[PDB]
């Protein structure tokens, strides 16, 4: 007779872990093709630093945004399960 | 009449001087000009339009370079002469000439022969600037390329009736003593394969090479009709003070 | 008038230099 | 150091060292420093040329027709025709500026911008 | 013996990890690659940047669709679990 | 253990697969069709009317994908094949 | 007491939803690819946009099928499981 | 006391379903590439149209090969279950 | 009581799966970038049709061999598990 | 009758090896995007060198942040697994 | 009456096949990403090849490197399973 | 009854395999990438090459550290397994 809340909680575990493990697959590879966009942009042009900031922060936030947006999740996920009784 | 042509003589060699001064300007940015060419056709294809000869050659642009006035001695003869001499050998290949002039002298030798001008530029033949030989060399490309869908005698679907080779007879100033009136085929141009030697490390093309090649070839036609007038501007100068000195020897 | 006809080789060709294996 | 040479089809303009080169190719702004690798591209039609130098002001040059070549020792700019900063009148680009025929406001167009009313 | 709820809550916590992992790829990488065309364009025409964020947030609205569809349906999941019990 | 918890769970992990997959195709060909539209648009300003017919034959594709999926994934979690 | 149809009917529509995970990333992003190529081309010059359907179209056959394929299949799995029992 | 065979065919029906969701995303994305990369030479060189057909065909069947393999195998996994009993 | 073997092998055909989804993932995409490769040379260079065989093969060869390594291994994974009682 | 506690510290390692194994894919991808472009940028403008540094730097720390983070969680999951028992 | 050793060797065999399916995907991609290189570099320098192939090595080196890596550890999960009881 | 210290040291297995297939797509990939990048450069400038390999090592340590940890980590979870009684 296994506890319901324990396989609940192990559940729980395994889908934070897809959550966390997708988003920081996102956020990584996404951030490296906008610094790599940088890069390119200030070795082409290195003038060009100053005004390719606001683009580049600008693209990193709409990155960074789903995996904070997932890391909460996943808090949700182990701190407070939905479902667990 | 003595006294005039002794100061014909010493201006014609001062304005010698300075036709000889511009040419030397002109000769680094043509020798630039032609390396860019060169590495482009290295790296690009060699099927531009004004690269590759037009089947069934039927017309041939011909561009006259003279002067705009007679006191030179035997200048405008000369290069009239080569003109026939180019007019005969197209007639010979089957070609019709299309006439285009610069300078009055051959617009009076042409229109005593009765033989229609396309075109014709006056004013400039003693001081030519790049503007009027950009000007001559985008009118003779455009009649060149107008010419691709022509057959016949129909112009095609441009409505225009192009050529099939571009010429330009003008003087060459070999030196101060030689001036010789020369032919030469502007277009279609020639690949002329040299040996390979510069290959170490690539060039780097923007946006690619393809494009820079069409732009650059007009550019090239410019600065070589340019370089002809120039040469003309020198020998026309060259000429007209050795007529001041025979007609002052003769007075 | 008939001039005569220039010699093709007398006439100049305007060519690209291409620094290439001859093909 | 990098050896500017600006070359026009008349006569050759400007020679000299040169600190950055900055100018507008027909792929997009780009900027050469002294060990920039080979290069050829085509300067846009109202093309600016900013040459930043060690102890003077940069010029700017009006540029009509370029190419621009980078070599291991010299960048060449290949003009059909340029102007300096100091050369430029002011009234006569904002006149020329917009106007019917596409080359006049293009020369217009790159006088401003070496002007710097852009 | 087990719980039904206990095994559904638990898959349907699976589930919802594998779409919001997912999710979370998708809009990191798409972003990341709109961004980089952004930045690109901005460093080669500084005067485009007006026009160039139209085609973005356009590119960017599927890209950020698509994640919030997911996270919707993960909000199904474990929040009212289809078929549980 | 009744069978249809067992049948339930398998089909809101697959149901899970599907959607993930479907959001990463998505997510990522949007992207990869915007970048070709955005670099389109900076180099050619004017192209921009001619461009946007090719782009949205493209996400046509790509989404339709997604939202195939859609179709399948509420299959498996609202009416489960095979539930008994 | 576990049915053997049960613990079958689970493991078919993990491997139906594997299978549709698989088909859709892939069909997604080859045909993302694809696009990718055809704007950037026509973008280029619009007269090779007719002639460029006939390669982009080729492509998408090449990568439509694999996902229809995969689709054909999971229905095997979901529908007419093998191994049944 | 679970049926050996519903467990072996549960395991079979999920390695055949990560078999073929593997052999899609790769077939899938390896088209997408092969097609941009002859949809870009067929742009640029109209002429290269008969030319590129040859290398294309060639880089699609290794692809596809994968694929087909993959599938061959899948049926192993999923008709003529190794180790069933 | 569950039979062992049977979960042995069911293990065995999931690492089977992943080994082969893995491998037709990794070749196909390296296939595919191989051969966009081989294309745009092609395209660029029509006259290196013969001369990029030699690294084209080259590369390939490295890819396949992984895919046909693992090939080999789901081979034993299935056929002749280890770890069997 | 299985112990909770060893349920939930397996699905608690289950979900550290996701969490993991998706900070490394993102890291490594990312970090190989933004040295290829600073590669290339080097390559392309060698004086600009210190200059590219300034944003690649930039790039990386957006990068490997997000992996700590995982890295952070991660032993979290397996060292106070939350919900344990 | 469930083996430990029965379920300690299927969970190894998926951790094995997860290995594999992990490395050869990025021996795949890498190697073709590698070779991509290396065409498109003997494509525009003819003359090159000879030199090209000592960073090309160096990469292959680093790419396999990890692959067979991941072999000796598959091997250590599958021959000589660490925890078996 | 079963021995917990078998579950947890199959989901140890599991989690250890996903972290080294993790960090294994990762390491190729991002070498891969590092090293198109370092043939791409050296084949447009032979003499490049010596600065070339500053960057290059500097992107390769930063990727392979990414996969060092991760197998440092993954011999924590299967040889000193964390939560094992």
């Amino acid at each position: 007779d296994l506890d319901p809340n324990a396989i609940i909680t192990a559940g729980a575990l395994i889908g934070g872990g897809l959550i966390m493990g997708g988003g920081a697959i996102g956020a990584g590879i996404g951030d490296g093709i906008a610094g790599n966009a940088l890069i390119s942009g200030i070795a082409r042009q290195p003038e060009a630093q100053g005004r390719l900031f606001t683009p580049f922060f600008i693209t990193v936030g709409l990155v960074e945004a789903a995996y904070f947006i997932n890391l909460a999740f996943m808090a949700l996920f182990v701190f407070a399960t939905p479902g667990l009784q | 009449i003595k006294k005039i042509t002794k100061a014909q003589e010493l201006i014609a060699t001062s304005r010698i001087a300075k036709a000889q001064a511009r040419v030397e300007a002109a000769r680094p940015y043509a020798a630039e000009i032609t390396n860019m060419l060169t590495e482009l056709a290295g790296a690009s294809a060699l099927d531009h339009p004004l690269l590759v000869e037009r089947k069934q050659p039927k017309r041939a642009g011909v561009l006259v370079v003279s002067s705009d006035r007679g006191l030179c001695g035997a200048y405008n003869a000369n290069v009239l002469r080569r003109a026939e001499e180019l007019f005969s050998l197209l007639r010979d290949e089957g070609k019709d000439p299309v006439l285009y002039v610069v300078g009055r002298k051959a617009l009076g030798y042409f229109s005593f022969r009765q033989r229609t001008v396309v075109e014709s530029w006056t004013g400039f033949s003693e001081r030519p600037t790049y503007e009027n030989a950009r000007e001559i060399a985008d009118t003779l490309v455009n009649a060149f390329m107008a010419g691709a869908d022509d057959e016949g005698d129909d112009a095609g679907a441009d409505g225009i009736l192009g050529v099939d080779e571009l010429h330009i007879v003008f003087t060459e100033f070999r030196s101060m003593l030689s001036q010789t009136a020369v032919a030469r085929r502007a277009a279609p141009m020639e690949v002329e394969y040299v040996g390979e030697v510069g290959p170490r490390t690539l060039y780097s093309f923007e946006p690619d090479p393809e494009t820079l090649f069409d732009a650059l070839l007009p550019r090239y036609i410019a600065t070589r009709v340019y370089a002809a007038l120039l040469e003309a501007a020198a020998s026309e100068s060259a000429s007209r003070r050795r007529a001041m000195k025979s007609a002052t020897d003769n007075a | 008038e008939n001039a005569e006809a220039l010699d093709p080789e007398d006439l100049e060709k305007e060519s690209v230099k291409v620094r290439k294996p001859a093909p | 150091d990098l050896n500017v040479e600006i070359v026009a089809v008349e006569r050759e303009l400007w020679s000299g060292p040169a600190t950055f080169v900055f100018t507008r190719t027909t792929a997009g702004e780009i900027g050469i420093l002294p060990r920039h690798i080979p290069l050829v591209a085509q300067l846009v039609d109202d093309a600016m040329v900013r040459v930043e130098r060690e102890g003077e002001d940069d010029l700017r040059i009006a540029v009509d027709g370029g190419f621009l070549s980078v070599t291991e020792e010299t960048v060449r700019i290949l003009v059909e025709n340029a102007q300096f900063e100091s050369e430029i009148d002011a009234d006569a680009a904002k006149e020329d500026a917009a106007s019917d025929d596409e080359r006049t406001a293009a020369w217009g167009r790159a006088r401003l911008r070496a002007l710097g009313q852009i």
